[PDB]
């Protein structure tokens, strides 16, 4: 078929699912961020989930 | 002389191996090769082990 | 019992505010030590000056809207968070901005002081929609360390603040993003050694290599008590 | 408990009691070759 | 020895014939790494013999799969043993328990 | 019985403790199952297969 | 080899200059040598090393049989002194007497005297079967080995490799949880609990 | 730039092998940084003294038995791998061990030198099960760091070794477990200050303050290349 054979399998999948999946009152909810670099800064510093 | 040099595995033999390996693909194959993606080519990285 | 000092091989200048330094060889498991120490120090201890408070006339909270502008005052607070500033002498400079007419007010339109300079004057704060639309604000710049958010700021302050004191997230540290990795390196035979690749991107007010040297300075001055 | 079983007693979590112990695990081969090689009067097995 | 076992470990390690179980109960007289000498108790002793059991151990013998087979003594000097007691461990046994 | 034994040994009864990353020093977000399992070395050795 | 087969063709096969055909250790295999055994064909003189191995086996078998004889003699003499102490009150007169004079003395015929007599006959047949088994073992290890037809001698070397784990080795638990070691991580890199014990 | 600095305030030697070292005071956010850096450095790169070679008299290889000893020779080499010793004077010393008679052979029976301290004299080595059975060996103790196996040592052995000299794997590092914590410090004018209690478990062959001194020296010498040139 035309479909890609390079599909991520189960660990990449578990990691990106845990990455993208939301929660209702985790930590640092409702902030307004300048961008993805500030989101990465918040997560690596520990001020947001 | 080259055969006994490789038989004793000099550091220049490992350096020449590092030069030979670079940009020389090898084919990795796993049986049973049911479809054509059971043989693929890769650029080898010299590892220990 | 002597160690393998790293000999620097690369400082790739991607942009004027971007760098990929590379450090090989290190001893096995030292790339993660040095990379995590430098990333932690740069993220949560490197001091600087940034926007901490702004007081716009007529507005009482961050979700109310002042007219005359096409983007919200949430966008204005975002653009004022993204502003990069450097104060030389003091730790408390109140910046006052006044603008009117058709045209987006940029960072060059601020009533600047002598001890305060802007590294990006083309940074647009907000766009104006009317000729008679006037905007007046009181940007406050403090000096702190790392990142202090508005949630922790409003947990700390408790008095009834005057009307217009909108809390903006205080991002004091000049590093915008630091991300390292550990690769494989080799001296003649052994391959257990590693190669530290630090990718750094900052705003103005500092260079990336200057910020890495400042973080190494901070860690060495933290360690210098118990050194043989 | 014997003086060699007091050295390390394995804490059993089993509930049902062992009525019949586990037999000799190699009784099949040894019993078959013993029947082949032994001498028998009338119940003839093996060489006789 | 496994921390979570079943109880069949001792049965396999004795019934496999790879250990060196005691034939008669008594006290242990001499332990080398290759020889265990046991002075038999008098009630288990035949009246015509000397009452001494010798247990020579196999040390570093190649198995069929090119592994190691060696027996190590698990008893100490002067300890008493009974009939059916493990004196030497096997390749992958430990105190008479199977340990893989 | 397993949880009563874990409560005797002053261990978490759910069998999951907090683990920290050895490299970053940070804590793993969810509690991780830690315990002792009996692992065997099989006779398929890469010295014999290479 | 064809590198020198043409050189043995056009210049001349010398009918000399013998071939190296030595038993080598295989490649990538370390390990010490723990036992050598030489089986020569019955009829020829063996070698100096094979003769040395044979003298080692001779003195080893003699030491083993004499040690087991001394151990059985000590057991039998302790049973003799126990049964004679149970019979009569003879304690010091048997300690200062040598152990050879332990089977001939005593008192009149009782059950302990019949036991002493049958244990003396046990000692006699014990040393008789000792010297018989020693001569049988001696002739058994001095006689030659009837090997295959066409075989002069066989030398059996025994290596001993100690194998550590490495990436590539299959490891498994008892529930069908198999798999291959992928990396041997440092203990500072392994995850650890609140007490610092890494997994 | 108004940071404070930590000092070694106290050391709680719980046992000969266990210790807790407190650093005080630490700024807000530096406890985890210094704790993880010191944990990785103290776990990977501490120097120490480990048994390298053993030469038992009358023993050709490790897969043999000696008449009289209860242990095998390979188990004896494993017990000598577990031996803890410090050497104050030199970088390589050879210890002689002689024993006879029935009884356990421990590290206390090793004929000590002036600069060699055996920090566990009750560490058993082998046993002896006869009145006329004696043991005699010569234990070479070197100093290094990390884990050096015998195969890599042979590939680094350009010299020539006789038959009968047994090689032991060398686990040189004297640190066995490190736990750290970031507790809040009690400072009369500051509230964002911390204390770092590092709970160090050794084999008794390294001082805690000397180990932390050498770990911070290693970290500063590694950071020199960052602080100098970009």
């Amino acid at each position: 078929n035309g479909e890609p054979i390079i599909v991520p399998s189960q660990d990449v999948v578990l990691g990106l699912y845990y990455m993208t999946r939301d929660c209702v009152n985790a930590k640092g909810e409702g902030m307004v961020l300048t961008g993805p670099k500030e989101a990465e800064r918040l997560y690596r510093s520990g001020l947001a989930s | 002389a080259a055969k006994k040099m490789v038989e004793r595995e000099e550091a220049v033999v490992w350096d020449i191996l590092d030069e030979v390996i670079r940009e020389h693909p090898v084919l990795l194959n796993r049986a049973p090769t049911l479809h054509r993606l059971g043989i693929q080519a890769f650029e080898p990285v010299l590892i220990e082990g | 019992t002597e160690f393998l000092k790293p000999r620097l091989v690369d400082i790739e200048q991607v942009s004027s505010t971007h760098a990929k330094v590379t450090l090989e060889p290190l001893e096995r498991g030292f790339g993660h030590t040095l990379g995590n120490a430098l990333r932690r120090i740069l993220l949560s201890s490197m001091p600087g000056c940034a926007v901490t408070e702004v007081e716009i006339d007529g507005v009482l909270h961050e979700y109310s809207t002042k007219e005359g502008v096409q983007e919200d005052i949430l966008e204005i607070l975002l653009n004022l968070k993204g502003l990069a500033v450097r104060v030389q002498g003091k730790d408390e400079v109140i910046l006052t901005l006044n603008k009117s007419g058709i045209g987006p007010v940029t960072a060059a339109d601020i009533t600047h002081d002598g001890d305060v300079e802007i590294v990006k004057p083309q940074h647009v704060i907000c766009h104006l929609t009317d000729e008679n639309a006037s905007i007046s604000m009181r940007i406050k710049v403090q000096r702190g360390r790392g990142y202090v958010p508005a949630s922790t700021r409003i947990h700390s302050e408790e008095d009834e603040r005057p009307i217009g004191r909108l809390l903006v997230d205080a991002c004091y540290s000049p590093v915008e993003r630091i991300a390292y990795n550990v690769e494989a390196a080799r001296v003649e035979q052994r391959t257990d050694l590693d190669k530290l690749v630090i990718e750094m991107e900052t705003n103005g007010t500092i260079d990336p290599e200057e910020a890495i040297r400042r973080a190494a300075t901070i860690l060495a001055e933290q360690l210098e008590a118990f050194v043989d | 408990y014997s003086y060699t079983e007091k050295k390390r007693i394995r804490k059993d979590f089993g509930k049902r009691p062992q009525v019949l112990d586990v037999p000799y695990l190699l009784s099949i081969q040894l019993d078959s070759f013993q029947k082949f090689i032994e001498q028998d009067p009338e119940g003839q097995y093996g060489l006789e | 020895k496994p921390l979570v076992g079943t109880g069949m470990e001792r049965a396999v390690a004795v019934d496999s014939g790879v250990t060196a179980v005691a034939k008669r109960g008594g006290v242990v007289q001499y332990v080398d790494a290759s020889r265990i000498v046991i002075k038999v108790n008098e009630d288990e002793m035949y009246p015509g013999e000397a009452g001494i059991d010798i247990y020579n151990l196999t040390k570093y013998t190649r198995s069929n799969q090119n592994t190691c087979i060696n027996q190590m003594p698990c008893v100490s000097l002067g300890e008493p043993v009974e009939r059916g007691d493990v004196l030497a461990d096997g390749p992958s046994t430990d105190l008479g328990e199977l340990a893989l | 019985e397993i949880k009563e034994l874990l409560k005797l040994g002053d261990l978490p009864t759910s069998g999951q403790i907090r683990l920290y990353d050895g490299r970053t020093g940070e804590q793993f977000e969810r509690p991780v199952t830690v315990g002792y399992m009996y692992m065997l070395k099989l006779n398929h050795l890469v010295d014999d297969k290479m | 080899t064809p590198e020198e087969k043409l050189l043995r063709a056009i210049f001349g096969e010398k009918a000399s200059d013998v071939k190296d055909s030595s038993l080598r250790v295989p490649n990538g295999v370390s390990g010490t040598v723990i036992d050598v055994q030489v089986f020569t064909r019955d009829g020829v003189e063996k070698d100096k090393r094979a003769l040395e191995i044979e003298e080692m086996q001779l003195k080893q078998a003699k030491k083993d049989l004499s040690e087991e004889l001394q151990i059985l003699e000590a057991g039998l003499f302790s049973r003799i002194r126990a049964v004679l102490v149970a019979g009569g009150v003879e304690a010091e007169k048997l300690d200062k007497l040598p152990r050879d004079r332990w089977l001939e003395l005593g008192l009149t015929d009782e059950e302990k005297q019949n036991q002493l007599e049958q244990l003396a006959e046990q000692y006699d047949e014990l040393k008789h079967e000792f010297e018989k088994k020693l001569e049988a073992k001696r002739r058994k290890i001095t006689q030659g080995d009837d090997l295959a037809p066409g075989v002069l001698k066989i030398v059996k070397v025994y290596l001993a490799v100690k194998r550590r784990i490495q990436p590539g080795d299959k490891m498994a638990g008892r529930h069908g949880n198999k798999g291959v070691i992928s990396k041997i991580n440092p203990i500072e890199d392994m995850p650890y609990d609140e007490n610092g014990t890494p997994v």
